[PDB]
């Protein structure tokens, strides 16, 4: 809940808390966190999420983890009111 | 969901101002626009926006929406001031270093982040000031060079919250024996034999105690040196130790 709204809502309706401490550790290990059918609410875009969160795996270290999140960049589309624009700008809009 | 925030807008626009101003604050941070309330409330020297604390791991609030409000709309150093009244360690730096106002600057400098303390450290080299490159270098890393700028600037203090992360004694030992070697230079007795008691280092107190020809003391030779006799000779024990023991009368003294 935290990452989804946190992050993917920074465009579409602002609402982020986090936790330094626990947002450090994220910035060695989190990417592996945001799969979609794992304990979730479901129903959840993740755009932003995905790209702040891959950004944030390269980052601090944890080379793994860097590589890994290279592979996890970004790939997603805003939503159905964004289809004729997003079309386009799914890698674009966010890497 | 749709990357939209309008109906929250008309609904804080809507009963805004009728007693029910928290409807507005409510409908109008997560809509984004919150500055009609500033224009509100908040020109009303509403002075801070309740600054916050730890929660789970650290949460914050500012007063920083009502400055950069003021500092876009001209109340720029009005916004300033709002870096103190958000307690901004990041814009009392930067925002407040764009436009100086140190009792935002100092004030969110004394005790900030690492990040912003080397930002107002880097800042403040070139005005000559090294108390304030060591007041922002009490966490900014430079700690034992920052022993060394404030043995320039006569710092201790500032020395102490710089030393506050290594060794707490207002200084480092470089500081401490460089004082030490200035003391041996001089050859003052009594500031050095203090000096480097508390740097630990009363052997060096010694030698320099009981054979300075001087009034002597329980510590000054007894507890570093073995002997509270500064009379080695009798020719020394009738002249200059006796001119000891008429100063020590004339001080008033009975058992020196």
């Amino acid at each position: 809940y935290y990452a989804y709204e946190v992050v993917h809502k920074s465009v579409h309706s602002p609402f982020r808390t986090t936790h330094p401490d626990t947002l450090f550790n994220a910035s060695r290990f989190l990417l592996m966190r945001l799969l979609p059918p794992r304990e979730v609410p479901l129903g959840v875009s993740v755009v932003n999420v995905v790209y702040v969160l891959a950004k944030q795996a390269v980052e601090a270290g944890a080379f793994k983890l860097a590589r890994f999140a290279y592979n996890k960049l970004q790939t997603l589309v805003l939503p159905a009111a964004w289809q004729a624009e997003v079309d386009l700008a799914s890698v674009v809009i966010r890497s | 969901a749709n990357d939209s925030r309008e109906l929250i807008l008309w609904w804080g626009k809507y009963l805004e101002s009728l007693g029910e101003y928290a409807k507005a604050l409510d409908c109008y941070r997560k809509a984004g626009d919150s500055l009609s309330m500033v224009r509100i409330h908040c020109f009303q020297r509403d002075w801070k926006a309740a600054e916050d604390e730890v929660t789970n791991s650290a949460d914050n609030a500012a007063s920083f929406h009502l400055a950069r409000q003021y500092e876009a709309s001209g109340r720029i150093p009005e916004a300033i001031r709002y870096y103190t009244l958000a307690k901004r360690y990041s814009h009392g730096v930067r925002l407040a270093k764009t436009h100086e106002l140190d009792s935002d600057l100092m004030n969110l400098a004394l005790k900030s982040t690492p990040a912003v303390m080397i930002d107002t450290a880097d800042y403040l080299f070139a005005k000559g000031q090294h108390e304030k490159a060591a007041t922002l270098y009490m966490k900014g890393g430079k700690l034992s060079k920052a022993v060394e700028m404030c043995f320039q600037a006569q710092l201790f203090d500032v020395l102490q919250h710089i030393t506050d992360d290594m060794t707490p004694e207002k200084s480092d030992p470089n500081l401490y024996n460089k004082c030490a070697e200035f003391f041996m230079g001089f050859g003052h007795n009594d500031k050095a034999v203090k000096m480097l008691i508390a740097a630990q280092q009363y052997g060096r107190a010694l030698e320099l105690c009981v054979e300075h020809d001087v009034s002597i003391t329980e510590e000054m030779a007894d507890s570093m040196t073995p002997d509270k006799n500064a009379a080695v000779s009798a020719d020394e024990r009738n002249n200059v130790i006796c001119r000891i023991a008429k100063v020590a009368k004339r001080q008033g003294n009975f058992q020196l």
